[PDB]
């Protein structure tokens, strides 16, 4: 997509490596904030966003929590705790077209700046002076979305470039996009080390009588810590009694 | 037309268990003791707001009410749900090709799924993006307004649709009475029994006995007195002063002369 | 390609309308806009709407608001307007062009014109050709200079092509612009000069052709006293 | 359309008539041989990075935005259009240009009607005035001698490729029957090239 109408592609109920993402010497930046892209792999997601679109090499920069600029102003406001990765590549050789690609096109006026996320594809005669807009222009006031117009002759950070935002979740509501990592046996009553669905932790994985209601799947403690799990393979309720501990 | 709202609207705001709790949550909820407005079928399914969101509920063994429409336009002209429930069986659409716009039947459409002394209860709301329902069935002593008492409703489903909605309507066949409540951001305390089911809630909001619950984290109160805020008084204007005369810069000579 | 590749006679009946077509270069739909105006023959223009090919959303003039409907191919910048509430008094010429592109183009002015739309348009019918040969004679003389012409009337659509001599006789020629008579039906004059020594014995022919019908006529001026 | 003549070689400046409000930039102007396809010749206005370089500018007064033509060439003489932006895209109907002459009087002929027009139905008289120049020629005709015109359809050419004149088919259009009633079709003719008015007769039965 053009960056101020940003593609959203939502994962859910599927697993996949992030190597074969950050392994890659195609990707011109690989920028992560939240998350550190080698341990991915550890973890699963309620759901990820493929928030995706071409810029110039200039704005890449731009794209950042605590940022501020062309594309963070009118175009893709990331949230200033925004959590994932953020991969770029060259695309001039893909996206740039012999009399330029005009078809890729960024925004430069609203009557105010983008909120996080804040998608927006209008088009209304901006105006960019006194005059009233007329519904046409001239000049005074102006059509809103600048075009790159990409050209393979352009310098290195006036070239396209690919770039995928993985916007990930995590929610209360459980994991759904799983990391490469192989599963193992249930091991109850015994200290034991533990990674449920992304919970990482450590405890005495017990059997429980306790009725948690079909959509329930986390228990928590008084503290905001997790007292019980259900397995995510086998649906039984156990409580993680505490790792065996005392002073000596 | 109107009724009082009693205690309704409570719902499980996540899928966390918790058990023998008072814990406090801000959430879009149906406030105590609001007006609902009350419906009896004739001609009775005009479109209504959406607002935040919805609280539904109708007094059904027989479900003669089969389900809803919601969006902007919601006659599909853009993308906009379609629910239907065989009773507790549940079949939706997202479409913009054209929906059959009447709201009956007589005895680009990026998603879909599948799956009277007794009243019929949901919430809807859109938060995040994923459209959320949740639901009773429950037996009702009496028919002509909602129960005077406390329940509390679990999710059905949590749906990636992202639509825009602001207005709803609902969906009959013949040859029924229902209510129509509106979430508001709130803070409620919510009781969590032994078997884990929230079983008592006070809106923090409602009145200075409720802001005292919530302040206690707790449903008794004690005989005393509490502090549950500051007062203050907000500003009634915003006023600006300046001297009666203004120059204009001279940034062609300070910020740029006819040499640098 | 400059000439945008405009449809030409349009030829019709009031009640109705017609999608006037043109042509723009292959890509230009991602680059500039189409807009449209109407100007009466020999007369003044004026500004009629516009197309953004990027969304394919149109605007019009208000005199033009219901009475023009413009829409293009994004997949070549083939170019359309439906004339969509046409009238006799709607015979115009009609013209578009590659425009806009608002403050990343250089000015905003427009470059492209099209070839022009005379949308030739009456409440009465196709007709053929009425023909007059307007007689050489001492009335159609100045000293040794003379002319003579031809008029040609009560037909539909224009034109009717008149030359002289199949246009070997060029001396002094000028066909004249049309009138569209009461009649509905348009008529025309042309002529020729000589010298007024040969009044009788130079070859005098209007050569003429209603090609909206293929109609054609050769016919030798009748030379005459007074 | 309102008119200026020039000589080849002589320096243009015409008003914008679209120039009612000023605009904060002109946008160009079009030329026109007449009703065809128009053509730029002044572009990007109110700036000079301005229109076809071999001519032309376009800020000679900063509201009219004159079609300022920098040395008239013999295919500059045209009549133009002129347009501007400020929320605005509009056309005015400019001013056009003719090549200049020395007076010249209209050389007057009159032609029958064809005799084919007098049995077909019409006496369509010809009155050709050919070649005058300024264009202000006069015609009535002598309708049994009362004076008549616009009964007299009155076409006039484009300015002449040749000599830079005008011509004039003054043309009174009786029907038969009129022609019937009616007998004597002496045309009048007055021009600034005339010192006095001059006819031609045509009469029914000649």
């Amino acid at each position: 997509a053009s960056v101020y109408a940003w593609n959203r592609k939502r994962i859910s109920n599927c697993v996949a490596d992030y190597s074969v993402l950050y392994n890659s010497a195609s990707f011109s930046t690989f920028k992560c904030y939240g998350v550190s892209p080698t341990k991915l792999n550890d973890l699963c997601f309620t759901n990820v966003y493929a928030d995706s679109f071409v810029i110039r090499g200039d704005e890449v920069r731009q794209i950042a929590p605590g940022q501020t600029g062309k594309i963070a102003d009118y175009n893709y406001k990331l949230p200033d705790d925004f959590t994932g990765c953020v991969i770029a590549w060259n695309s001039n050789n893909l996206d740039s077209k012999v009399g330029g690609n005009y078809n890729y096109l960024y925004r430069l006026f609203r009557k105010s700046n983008l909120k996080p996320f804040e998608r927006d594809i209008s088009t209304e005669i901006y105006q960019a002076g006194s005059t009233p807009c007329n519904g046409v222009e001239g000049f005074n006031c102006y059509f809103p979305l600048q075009s790159y117009g990409f050209q393979p002759t352009n310098g290195v950070g006036y070239q396209p470039y690919r770039v995928v935002v993985l916007s990930f979740e995590l929610l209360h509501a459980p994991a759904t996009v799983c990391g490469p990592k192989k599963s193992t046996n249930l091991v109850k009553n015994k200290c034991v080390n533990f990674n449920f669905n992304g919970l990482t932790g450590t405890g005495v994985l017990t059997e429980s009588n306790k009725k948690f209601l079909p959509f329930q799947q986390f228990g928590r403690d008084i503290a905001d810590t997790t007292d019980a799990v259900r397995d995510p393979q086998t649906l039984e309720i156990l409580d993680i009694t505490p790792c065996s501990f005392g002073g000596v | 037309a109107y009724t009082n709202s009693f205690t309704r609207g409570v719902y499980y705001p996540d899928k966390v268990f918790r058990s023998s709790v008072l814990h406090s949550t801000q959430d879009l909820f149906l406030p105590f003791f609001s007006n609902v407005t009350w419906f009896h079928a004739i001609h009775d399914n005009p479109v209504l707001p959406f607002n935040d969101g919805v609280y539904f509920a109708s007094t059904e063994k027989s479900n003669i009410i089969r389900g809803w429409i919601f969006g902007t336009t919601l006659d599909s002209k853009t993308q906009s749900l379609l629910i239907v429930n065989n009773a507790t069986n549940v079949v939706i659409k997202v479409c913009e090709f054209q929906f059959c716009n009447d709201p009956f039947l007589g005895v680009n459409c990026t998603f879909e799924y599948v799956s009277f002394k007794n009243l019929r209860e949901f919430v809807f709301k859109n938060i995040d993006g994923y459209f959320k329902i949740y639901s009773k069935h429950t037996p009702i002593n009496l028919v002509r307004d909602l129960p005077q008492g406390f329940s509390a409703l679990e999710p059905l489903v949590d749906l990636p649709i992202g639509i825009n909605i602001t207005r709803f309507q609902t969906l009959l066949a013949l040859h029924a009475a229902y209510y129509v409540g509106y979430l508001q951001p709130r803070t409620f305390l919510l009781k969590y029994n032994e078997n884990g089911t929230i079983t008592d809630a006070v809106d923090c909001a409602l009145d200075p006995l409720s802001e005292t619950k919530c302040t206690l984290k707790s449903f008794t109160v004690e005989k005393g007195i509490y502090q549950t805020s500051n007062f203050r008084v907000q500003p009634t204007e915003s006023i600006v002063r300046f001297p009666n005369i203004t120059n204009l810069c001279p940034f062609g000579e300070v910020f740029n002369a006819t040499r640098f | 390609q400059v000439q945008l590749v405009q449809s030409g006679a349009e030829v019709k009946k009031p009640g109705s309308s017609v999608k006037v077509s043109c042509k723009a270069s292959g890509g230009t739909f991602s680059r500039y806009a189409i807009n449209w105006v109407r100007q009466a023959p020999g007369q003044g223009l004026e500004w009629m709407g516009r197309i953004i090919p990027i969304f394919g959303i149109a605007n019009y003039a208000q005199k033009f608001q219901g009475k023009v409907t413009i829409t293009a191919d994004k997949s070549t910048s083939t170019a359309y307007m439906e004339l969509s509430s046409l009238r006799s008094e709607d015979t115009a010429v009609y013209y578009c062009a590659r425009a806009d592109y608002y403050y990343d183009s250089s000015g905003y002015f427009f470059d492209y014109w099209g070839q022009g739309t005379l949308v030739t348009v009456s409440s009465a019918s196709t007709k053929g050709p009425s023909v007059f040969p307007l007689a050489p004679s001492s009335k159609s003389t100045s000293g040794g200079t003379a002319a003579l012409g031809c008029l040609v009337k009560d037909y539909f659509p224009e034109p009717v092509t008149v030359s002289w001599n199949s246009g070997a006789l060029t001396s002094g020629v000028h066909t004249f612009p049309a009138v569209l008579q009461s009649s509905g039906l348009y008529s025309l004059s042309s002529v020729v000069t000589v010298p007024s020594s040969s009044l009788g014995t130079q070859t005098y022919i209007c050569n003429v052709n209603h090609k909206p019908s293929n109609t054609k006529v050769d016919k030798k001026v009748e030379p005459k006293s007074c | 359309p309102g008119t200026l003549s020039l000589s080849p070689g002589e320096r243009a400046t015409l008003s914008c008539r679209a120039s009612q409000s000023v605009s904060s930039s002109y946008l160009a102007w079009y030329q026109q041989k007449p009703g065809q396809t128009p053509r730029l010749l002044i572009y990007g206005a109110s700036s000079r990075a301005t229109g076809i370089p071999a001519r032309f500018s376009g800020s000679g007064s900063g509201t009219n935005f004159t079609l300022t033509i920098s040395r008239l060439e013999p295919e500059d003489f045209a009549v133009y259009y002129c347009q501007q932006y400020s929320s605005s895209r509009t056309f005015g109907q400019g001013t056009k240009v003719e090549i200049k002459r020395t007076v010249a009087a209209p050389s007057v002929f009159i032609f029958p009607p064809s005799d084919e027009q007098l049995k077909s139905g019409t006496a369509s008289v010809v009155c050709l005035l050919n070649n005058f120049y300024p264009r202000e020629a006069k015609v009535q005709w002598k309708v049994d001698n009362a004076l008549q015109s616009g009964n007299s359809q009155e076409s006039v050419t484009e300015q002449d490729s040749k000599d830079s004149t005008y011509s004039l088919s003054s043309t009174l259009t009786l029907s038969k029957a009129d022609y019937e009633k009616h007998k004597v079709y002496a045309c009048e003719v007055t021009h600034q090239g005339l010192s006095s008015p001059v006819t031609k007769s045509f009469n029914r039965g000649e």
